[PDB]
């Protein structure tokens, strides 16, 4: 919370955000997390099935 | 001054359980048939031999 930084410009300091309440699929277009990210699974809804055409 | 990892890895697709090319090796095996038999004054009776 708060933490008023004692420096001058907004262009010389980066910022981040650590939200851990929800979880995301490991895309190839997202940066990898810090350490051990767990292997928790979601089902794939529309699987292949052998039908009649 | 930065570093991006970007590893890649090949695994089996999810449609491989429904169509795939099984690769068999064939040796000689049994021969079966089916016959229709009548004789004299009886009807046709069939069995697997």
């Amino acid at each position: 919370s708060d933490h008023t930084t004692t420096c001058t410009d907004v262009k010389q300091c980066r910022a981040y955000l650590i939200d851990n309440k929800k979880w995301v699929y490991n895309s190839g277009r997202l940066p990898r997390g810090e350490g051990d990210t767990f292997k928790g699974k979601l089902h794939v809804p529309f699987v292949p099935v052998k039908a009649k055409c | 001054e930065n570093t991006q990892m970007s590893e890649a890895y090949v695994e089996r697709s999810e449609e491989c359980s429904i169509d795939h090319a099984k690769a068999y090796k064939v040796h000689t095996g049994t021969v079966q048939a089916m016959v229709n038999i009548t004789y004299g004054s009886v009807s046709w009776r069939s069995a697997d031999v």
